[PDB]
């Protein structure tokens, strides 16, 4: 059924997404919490410091690089679990398959809530100029991944 | 010793043993903030509270274990609900006004306030557990606020220990930063402002919370993240266990490695803020000429176009010439390699005209109990920790007793704001030395004059005031030491009658000398022969460095290999084949110590290119030079010096040498010793690490130098801008150059381009 | 003449004429190294290691080891968390079961009942994605008690599928006891003598069906099966047939405790509260400084449990399970011996099918249920 | 009750007890009572035989006898005869340079496949047993996987741009015999429990 | 010839023609054998699937399989434990099937959806037809040999 | 009562004060801290105006000759507080119906902070 679109259950353990506020930060600061429960070593963290007049967070601290191989995640949600700020959140996706190793470590641009897309969909989407078509359908959105916009008709 | 009686443990223990350390000492434990190894003990935390009996009669009050000494006969209770009740209580109070940071904060969880909250608080009282009780505002103050390029300050989240104030008073004794307010209100703070004293990055392993902070390092990854390599570091002779910290092949931060016996847990700031450079800027493959110019070629290309410019070569006219951090393996191959290639100069890069060899080594416990402290030279910047050791030693502080856990939390033997001897030592230098302060007998000489000074001493001449109560000092001297650096180990004429002194008199010496390896690299016969073409003269027509010698030895020659690690411009220049190195803090094998102590060095991580080490390096210039070299890699080489009979790591290797070649010196100008190493001016290192002139304020605005302004200088070591200084000090008409190199404690031409 | 016939087991069939000599096993194809690769992980890492072992009834895996630890350091399971724990255990029973009694009905050709055992078995694991997030490997067990509470949903979807089975688990039954051509199958085949099941190990609820009344959940009771009505199936001689059969009553029994479970479930906690045990309340972390330090530290280092070495025996799908936890006070476990139902399981094919047929020893082998991850591990 | 005899038997003859308020109980017994020793407990009624479970004591941070031991677990099923339900567990230390250790072979047949894991994983070997074979590890690999000194052989796990991840190098998780990124380690984290 | 618009334009007539005749050829490990075993009840070969954790002692046996196959062929590489080591990073366990086979297409999950395997090979599929591009730009070649 | 929403409202104002005097005088304005109970809200609602907790008029050096903080949302006695660093100087506004922000009795006025401020900078700046 490549025709009609599976339903996943609103908790559903999906690609990866960062989260921001309302005021547009982003939700995460770098402490590296979240990489440091994975237990299969997935998530590499580098820090940096927020620009006071151009601030990314809002403490002193957010995530210069933020880098998930998804290859070694297994998907355990440990690392939505460790946050202290409700950043990493598993999302939805599924249709993330792709050729060659090194593509599928994620970044942080391929993760944050505006992405609409896995990183193979979004990139045929690229060279073909047609719109990303998400092959699932949720009931609602859990309350955590609150702005991830996605096909909730139900 | 005593019998003590821990929980259910019995212990024998010397007299004056803190119960904190009895306690420890049977395999036990207690909350512990405000001690420190090596600092004077004060109960102020209130974390490391005990129950006392000592008759059993309970004593009524819990004591404060860290200041605490320990009788015959006496009980220790550290479980107690009476004990754990109140310790809970007391992370409670600590907590109270703290500020939340952790994820943030860079402390992460090498955080001893973090570690003892969640050993010893949130105490099980016999359902929801509540975690906080204070519910007002909390203290809020000043934060993220540098003290130092090198240092930064959270306020809000220190704990009013005393670690770090306490050790700027008694350890290098730069009374830099203190508390201000009082009450809830007080805090630290500083009003001489750069953070002064050149032990100041100490304070950062102290700090039992992430106040004061290494900022070299900010923000990098959290501890556990980094990868951590134990070895030696080799930016001078004393050579202070390290650590150095690594995530993915680059530099991020420099630590103290404990190592006792040498120095303690103490670093010198040159020797944990100086690694900008190494990580930074780098040559990654090897270079060879073609068209006037270098370009990439393999190492295969490499071995060939070596193999050239030798093939026309005698074997007499080979120049073998090592850095002064190379390896005692480094130095052994090259002894070997120049021995077989029969050759009368190999050298190496910071070489002393009077061997360090000369005298009988001494060891950093021996200055602690010894008698007398004859010093001429500045030990602050030419072997820094031993500022560290004679603060210690003028204190009269002796080698504590050593438990099971190794060096005491508590020694009672060091009392804070202790009373520092005058009588006990006699410094001689060229300026106002720093120690020149703990030390009554004190007087400022010019450059190269220490030969006239120590005829004196001997007994055959009239020396000054100051130099006449210092003979008499020594004379009465039970077991004094000696300790001298650059001009008296420069020069044989002062080298000869100091080895002289020292002789009569039973007394140890503790040779400060310009080169790290110096000790071991003469004990491996790395010293050049009859023929004399040494490290700084243009002598053999084809020869290796490790180094960037003086323009002068480079022009002329035939062929030069230069096996750097960074490209100078000089080598871009006059150089024909060029190989990546490795810096001493990725390298691997033995060194040896001032005091004669054979230090281990382990390879860190980081980005090496397709460099490799002088030992095969080495190896690969003795085939196109004829000979197979007798070592390859570590392994086997290790072999060779077992077989000269070289102890095991921390044991000392005793070698004694009697001979000196003599150089004539062209008093101009002063390359004064320094801390900082010329090649560490990079980024924050950047400002500290730039070169400097003094001269008298007569002479100094004689010769046109306005007290603050940019000049640039020549020597035959190269041109150097430098920063000018006025120094009633400095003696008249000569100038004092900043030798950030090797090349310290010579006198040399040279002059002010304008 | 011997012949090399290798699920992603091999064996070394030895067999001149058509009887068969001696079968000489060999595992080791999906060793992963669990128990080394263990020693190096927290104790609340584990808890994602578990469930990859016997991957079908993984959840008995997860409360197994779960259960060792609780023990080690003293937790209390809250009433909540304790009934969760059961009602997704036998929920996770029938999983496993249901694929063993589906590869059943395709060696006996019966394809409308199967395509249905597929049905159920999908409306399983749609349950657990409802509540963990995933069809398998869910990381929802925890040492406390488990890791959030479960959704609205879940509840009304259980009812539908508990509403179902009852008489679904007697109509499988039926196709296998009315045997047409199952009982000339298996009746006579794999020999089971009472007291050699009970000399090689053969725990495997494939014991009871030849006539041992030995389940741990009765015999050792734990997570609170001592309170459940409980009946312990048993088969006669044993065979396949009832080997086969056993295997399906256990699964009326399952959605027995299910329903009995279901009903004393009151809102309340879900794991322990002891902040040395469980990292703080998620909301109080912008205010507690032990909270944060509490938090902080759980998450990166662990907690330490006391020096000393622990056993509970746990009943799967599949026979005896438990963790041998050695612990050394520190973040993780210095010891991880996990006993496999499906390793001693083993030892009895060897006899199992000697001088029988050949064609015959393909059923012969499915009757033992083997998870090749729990074997291996 | 068939196990109250073996411990008022242990306790007159000097076999050390050992006792974890959990609900387990060992009975260490030294290298030459163990072979017929054992085989009296089957006689007393001992049916099934659980596990047997390889120990490596190298790391330990307190000292043991000698560096590795195997445990065994001895039970008589409630579900036959005269079954009671009395389970323990039997511990022999063995020489770090004498791997030798008889089978149970005789006795029990779970021996069998438990005691070649306890050979391939940990060096030891069983005297009689029908053949001592490599199980789970590989043909060729070469020492013995489940003991201490042996690497787990692990791999830097990979992203972008030279950014690596060595897990020896990142694990935060303190283990038993480490002290820690601080000076020491006390308290909670020597070993903690509650108090039910 | 062999870059000439009849050559070129039949070899993409091929590409597209056994882009269809793709004749999926599972290889089951450990818990990944199950979830594909879903996708096969939804609906000589060429295209082997491994799908789970490949043992260090089964990798030599995977190799023959492979090997002993038609030429015009594909790997799909079936989660974690395939694709890279997994979580399981030891002594036993291969760190990337790619170390023994040329893996075409690699699929993230633990084990993946069975629906998300559907897109794998719609992936490897779109592939043989050589419309498939790296991050990079590149156009990738439609079979790893 | 409803006072803390407007004892919040007028902590922006102060804050804007800050921001204006520093600019006007040249001198640095430092955000010393945001919110904990912003930084870790999770999913939690967060209706406060600003982020910023800890605000600060720091001389050349970077050493501040005032110190201003609310207290969080969470706390007890919420009162807003000026510090003259080294001076040992405390203030404690609160806020009154109909009157304002007030130091007890007397109002808290653009003007009366400039004055403090510009007390502060003359004594206490180091560079
Ligand atoms: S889901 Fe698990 S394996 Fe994946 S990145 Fe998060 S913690 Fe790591
Ligand atoms: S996603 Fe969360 S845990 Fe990870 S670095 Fe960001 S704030 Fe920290
Ligand atoms: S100093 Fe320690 S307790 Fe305070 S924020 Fe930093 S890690 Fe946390
Ligand atoms: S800054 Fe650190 S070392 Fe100094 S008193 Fe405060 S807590 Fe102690
Ligand atoms: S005193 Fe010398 S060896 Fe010690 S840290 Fe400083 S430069 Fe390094
Ligand atoms: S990737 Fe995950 S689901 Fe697949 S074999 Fe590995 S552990 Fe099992
Ligand atoms: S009072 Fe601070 S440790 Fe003794």
């Amino acid at each position: 059924y490549p025709d009609a679109p599976v339903a996943l259950k609103p908790r559903f353990h999906g690609r990866h997404v960062l989260t921001r506020h309302p005021n547009g930060l982003e939700k995460c600061i770098g402490c590296s919490l979240c990489a440091a429960a994975c237990p299969a070593y997935a998530i590499y963290v580098e820090p940096a410091e927020n620009d006071p007049e151009n601030p990314v967070s809002a403490g002193e601290r957010y995530a210069k690089v933020y880098e998930i191989n998804m290859l070694r995640c297994i998907f355990c949600g440990l690392c939505e679990e460790a946050c202290p700020t409700g950043a990493i959140v598993l999302g939805y996706d599924f249709e993330m398959a792709d050729y060659e190793y090194s593509d599928l470590v994620y970044g942080k641009e391929d993760m944050l809530v505006d992405v609409v897309g896995t990183k193979p969909q979004r990139r045929e989407a690229k060279r073909t100029g047609k719109p990303v078509k998400v092959g699932y359908v949720v009931p609602y959105v859990r309350p955590e991944l609150e702005g991830f916009k996605a096909p909730t008709e139900g | 010793m005593v019998r003590v009686k821990v929980n259910d443990r019995i212990v024998e223990v010397p007299p004056g043993t803190s119960v904190m350390d009895a306690v420890f000492h049977a395999g036990y434990d207690v909350p512990l903030f405000c001690s420190e190894k090596h600092l004077s003990p004060i109960g102020a935390c209130r974390m490391c509270l005990v129950r006392i009996g000592l008759p059993i009669q309970w004593q009524p009050k819990l004591a404060a274990s860290c200041v605490t000494a320990v009788a015959d006969g006496m009980v220790v209770d550290t479980l107690s609900d009476v004990v754990r009740e109140a310790q809970a209580g007391m992370v409670e109070f600590t907590l109270l006004n703290h500020p939340l940071d952790c994820p943030t904060c860079d402390k992460g969880g090498a955080c001893e306030l973090q570690d003892r909250t969640v050993e010893y608080g949130l105490y099980e009282k016999y359902e929801l557990p509540v975690y906080t009780r204070f519910e007002f505002t909390r203290r809020h103050v000043d934060k993220h606020h540098p003290l130092s390029p090198f240092v930064i300050l959270d306020r809000e989240r220190c704990i009013h220990c005393k670690r770090c104030v306490r050790y700027f008073e008694e350890v290098p004794g730069d009374e830099v930063l203190d508390f201000i307010e009082r009450g809830v209100h007080t805090f630290i703070g500083t009003m001489d402002f750069g953070l002064p004293s050149g032990f100041s990055g100490n304070i950062t392993d102290i700090c039992p919370v992430g106040a004061l902070l290494d900022l070299t390092a900010r923000f990098r990854a959290r501890n556990w993240e980094m990868e951590e390599t134990p070895t030696t570091c080799a930016l001078c002779p004393v050579g202070c266990g390290i650590t150095a910290d690594t995530r993915s092949g680059e530099l991020l931060r420099i630590r103290a490695r404990e190592v006792p016996e040498v120095n303690e847990i103490w670093i010198c700031d040159a020797g944990r803020f100086g690694h900008e450079w190494a990580d930074q800027n780098r040559l990654k493959t090897p270079l060879v000429r073609k068209e006037g110019r270098l370009v990439e070629a393999t190492w295969e290309e490499a071995f060939l176009a070596l193999k050239e410019g030798l093939k026309e070569a005698r074997g007499e006219e080979v120049g073998l010439y090592l850095a002064h951090d190379a390896t005692l393996e480094e130095g052994l191959l090259a002894s070997e390699l120049a021995k077989a290639l029969k050759t009368p100069h190999l050298d190496f890069q910071g070489r002393t005209a009077a061997p360090a060899s000369l005298f009988p080594p001494a060891s950093l416990e021996d200055l602690l109990q010894a008698d007398f402290a004859l010093v001429l030279g500045d030990p602050t910047e030419e072997a820094p920790i031993l500022h560290l050791r004679l603060s210690e030693f003028v204190r009269d502080l002796k080698p504590p007793h050593r438990y099971n856990h190794g060096t005491p939390f508590a020694d009672l033997q060091i009392k804070e704001r202790m009373p520092r001897r005058t009588d006990k030592m006699a410094l001689f230098a060229p300026y106002r030395a720093p120690l020149m302060k703990w030390a009554a007998i004190h007087e400022v000489h010019r450059p190269g004059e220490e030969r006239e000074i120590l005829l004196a001493l001997l007994g055959d001449k009239e020396g000054s005031e100051m130099v006449a109560k210092a003979k008499e000092a020594w004379e009465k001297a039970k077991n004094p030491v000696l300790i001298l650096g650059a001009g008296v180990l420069q020069d044989t004429v002062a080298a000869e009658r100091a080895r002289l002194l020292a002789e009569r008199k039973g007394a140890k010496v503790l040779a400060m000398t310009p080169a790290a390896n110096a000790r071991g690299l003469e004990a491996m016969g790395v010293l050049p022969g009859a023929k004399g073409a040494s490290w700084d003269e243009p002598g053999a027509l084809y020869a290796y460095y490790g180094f960037v010698p003086p323009e002068e030895a480079l022009k002329g020659k035939r062929f030069v290999v230069m096996h750097l690690s960074h490209l100078h411009p000089l080598a871009e220049r006059y150089a024909h084949v060029v190989l990546p190195a490795p810096t001493f803090y990725e390298k691997r094998g033995h060194l040896v110590n001032l005091e004669g102590r054979v230090l281990p060095l382990s390879p860190a991580p980081i980005e090496n290119g397709e460099a490799e080490g002088a030992l095969q390096v080495l190896a690969l210039l003795a085939e196109a030079l004829g000979v197979r070299p007798p070592f390859r890699l570590h392994l086997e080489a290790q072999k060779a010096l077992k077989a000269r009979k070289v102890p095991e790591a921390m044991g000392r290797l005793s070698f004694r040498l009697k001979e000196l070649r003599p150089k004539e010196r062209k008093g101009a100008f002063y390359l004064r010793p320094t801390m900082w190493k010329a090649h560490q001016a990079v980024g924050k290192a950047q400002e500290a690490a730039r070169a400097e002139l003094w001269a008298h304020p007569e002479t100094a605005r004689a010769e046109a130098l306005p007290e603050g302004a940019q000049v640039a200088v020549e020597t035959p070591f190269g041109r150097v801008e430098a920063r000018v200084v006025h120094r009633e000090d400095v003696p008249k008409g000569h100038l004092y150059l900043s030798a950030l190199g090797p090349a310290a404690g010579l006198r040399v031409e040279g002059r002010v381009l304008v | 003449m011997t012949l090399n016939v290798g699920g992603v087991l091999r064996l070394m069939v030895t067999l001149s004429g058509e009887e068969v000599l001696e079968v000489v096993p060999h595992i080791g194809y999906l060793h992963t190294g669990f128990e080394k690769t263990m020693e190096h992980r927290t104790y609340l890492q584990n808890i994602t290691y578990t469930p990859r072992m016997d991957y079908l009834h993984s959840f008995a895996h997860d409360l197994a080891y779960a259960l060792a630890v609780e023990k080690l350091l003293g937790a209390v399971v809250p009433p909540r968390a304790e009934t969760i724990r059961v009602i997704l255990n036998e929920l996770s029973r029938l999983a496993s079961h249901l694929v063993f009694l589906g590869t059943g009905l395709l060696d006996l050709g019966a394809l409308t009942p199967f395509f249905y055992a597929f049905r159920e078995r999908e409306t399983i694991l749609d349950l657990f994605e409802w509540v963990t997030g995933q069809r398998f490997h869910h990381n929802y067990i925890r040492i406390g008690g488990v890791k959030e509470d479960l959704p609205e949903e879940f509840v009304p979807e259980l009812k539908k599928l508990l509403e179902v089975l009852p008489h679904r688990i007697d109509e499988y039954e039926a196709l296998f006891a009315e045997s047409p051509i199952f009982y000339e199958r298996a009746r006579g085949v794999g020999v089971i003598p009472p007291e050699v099941a009970i000399d090689l190990g053969l725990t495997g609820g494939s014991l009871r069906a030849s006539g041992v009344n030995y389940d741990v959940r009765k015999a050792y009771p734990y997570s609170g099966y001592e309170t459940y009505t409980f009946d312990v199936p048993l088969g006669e001689r044993g065979d396949v047939f009832d080997r086969m059969l056993v295997r399906i009553r256990e699964m009326r029994e399952s959605v027995k405790i299910i329903k009995q479970a279901l009903e004393r479930l009151e809102p309340g906690p879900v794991r322990d509260p002891n902040p040395q045990i469980t990292p703080p309340p998620r909301h109080l972390l912008e205010t507690s400084m032990e909270a944060v330090i509490y938090h902080f530290k759980h998450y990166t280092e662990g907690f330490h449990p006391p020096k000393g070495e622990v056993y509970v025996p746990t009943e799967s799908a599949r026979g005896e399970l438990g963790y041998y936890i050695v612990s050394d006070g520190g973040s993780m476990p210095y010891r991880v011996k996990v006993r496999a139902p499906s390793f001693v399981n083993l030892q009895s094919l060897p006899y199992a099918c000697k001088g029988e047929q050949v064609p015959d020893m393909v059923a012969i082998i499915a009757s033992l249920d083997p998870v090749m991850g729990d074997v291996d591990r | 009750m068939r196990l109250e005899r073996v411990l008022e038997e242990a306790r007159a003859k000097g076999y050390p007890i050992e006792d974890n308020g959990l609900g387990n109980l060992w009975v260490v017994l030294p290298r030459e009572r163990f072979k017929e020793e054992m085989a009296h407990y089957k006689a007393m009624g001992f049916n099934f035989l659980a596990d047997i479970v390889g120990l490596d004591y190298l790391t330990y941070p307190d000292p043991r006898p000698e560096r590795f031991a195997v445990v065994y677990e001895l039970v008589s099923l409630p579900g036959w005869k005269d079954g009671d339900g009395s389970r323990f567990f039997v511990r022999v230390y063995v020489p770090e340079e004498d791997p030798r250790l008889p089978t149970v072979t005789d006795l029990w047949g779970s021996a069998n496949f438990l005691e070649r894991e306890v050979y391939d994983l940990f060096g030891i070997v069983f005297e009689g047993h029908p053949d001592l074979r490599k199980i789970l590890t590989p043909e060729d690999l070469e020492g013995h996987p489940l003991r201490k000194d042996y690497p787990l052989g692990e791999t830097p796990t990979l992203f972008r741009e030279g950014r690596y991840i060595i897990p020896a190098e990142f694990r935060a998780a303190l283990t038993g015999k480490d002290p820690g990124l601080t000076f020491y380690k006390g308290g909670s984290r020597k070993g903690y429990r509650s108090l039910w | 010839e062999r870059e000439g618009i009849l050559f070129t334009t039949l070899e993409k007539l091929v590409a597209w023609g056994r882009s269809n005749s793709l004749w999926p050829a599972t290889f089951g490990l450990a818990c990944c054998a199950i979830e594909m075993m879903a996708s096969t009840d939804a609906r000589q070969a060429d295209v082997m699937i491994v799908a789970g954790r490949l043992s260090k002692k089964m990798a030599p046996v995977m190799r023959r399989v492979w090997e002993q196959m038609p030429d015009p062929k594909w790997v799909i590489s079936m989660g974690a434990c395939a694709s890279s080591g997994g979580m399981f990073n030891n002594y036993a366990i291969v760190q990337n099937v790619d170390s023994v086979v040329p893996v075409d297409v690699y699929v993230p999950g633990c084990p993946p959806r069975p629906e998300a395997l559907i897109y794998a090979v719609m992936q490897l599929q779109k592939k043989v037809r050589g419309q498939a591009y790296n991050e990079r730009g590149e156009r990738l070649p439609p079979v790893a040999a | 009562a409803s006072s803390e929403r407007e004892l919040y409202e007028a902590w922006v104002e102060l804050l804007s004060w800050m921001r204006e005097y520093a600019q006007a005088k040249g001198v640095r304005f430092e955000k010393e801290a945001d919110f904990p109970d912003f930084i870790y809200r999770m999913e939690r609602p967060y209706d406060l105006p600003t982020t910023i907790m800890t605000a600060s008029l720091s001389d050349g050096l970077g050493e501040p000759f005032l110190l201003a903080d609310v207290s969080p949302r969470h706390a007890k006695l919420k009162r807003i507080g000026l510090r003259l660093p080294r001076a040992h100087i405390h203030l404690h506004a609160h806020y009154e119906p109909g009157k304002g922000l007030v130091t007890g009795k007397i109002p808290l006025t653009k003007e009366r902070f400039f004055a403090l401020a510009d007390r502060a900078r003359e004594a206490l700046a180091f560079a």
